[PDB]
């Protein structure tokens, strides 16, 4: 995040809205539902991930068919794109449905 | 070995 605003914990990782700046979280160890809260859920975010925490997002429901990107740090909107997936394509994350926090 | 989705 930049000036003034929470940092993500060391061992915590969240999305951010591009929008509105808010949040939401997860330690690390824990993943959402079957898909992420209706007010974010496919909504325009960035990656803001604790030192020890790495987000892995997919854009569809349930973390699924290895639909899923790995993000680390502070990541700048536009580099949620195009980003390499578990499954070989390279996909958008920038509006995920599912995450899960685990260690870098 | 991957997750998957609900079917419709
Ligand atoms: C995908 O979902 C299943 C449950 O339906 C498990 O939670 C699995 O660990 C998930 N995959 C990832 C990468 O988190
Ligand atoms: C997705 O489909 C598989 C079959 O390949 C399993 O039935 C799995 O339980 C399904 N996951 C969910 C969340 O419904
Ligand atoms: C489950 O939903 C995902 C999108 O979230 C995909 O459409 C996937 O093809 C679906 N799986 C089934 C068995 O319909
Ligand atoms: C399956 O059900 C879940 C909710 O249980 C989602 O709505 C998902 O989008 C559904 N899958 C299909 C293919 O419609």
């Amino acid at each position: 995040g930049g000036g003034g605003a929470l940092p993500a914990k060391e061992n915590e990782g969240c999305i951010v809205s591009v929008n509105s700046g808010k949040r939401y979280c997860l330690p690390v160890g824990q993943r959402s539902g079957y898909s992420l809260p209706d007010w974010i859920v496919g909504q325009e975010v960035y990656v803001d991930s604790g030192a020890k925490a790495k987000v892995l997002l997919s854009d569809w429901d349930n973390l699924s068919y290895n639909r899923i990107g790995e993000f680390v740090g502070n990541v700048n909107p536009a580099d949620m794109k195009k980003v390499k997936a578990w499954n070989g394509q390279y996909l958008d994350f920038s509006k995920p449905r599912s995450m899960r926090v685990v260690y870098k | 070995a991957a997750s998957t989705t609900t079917p419709a």
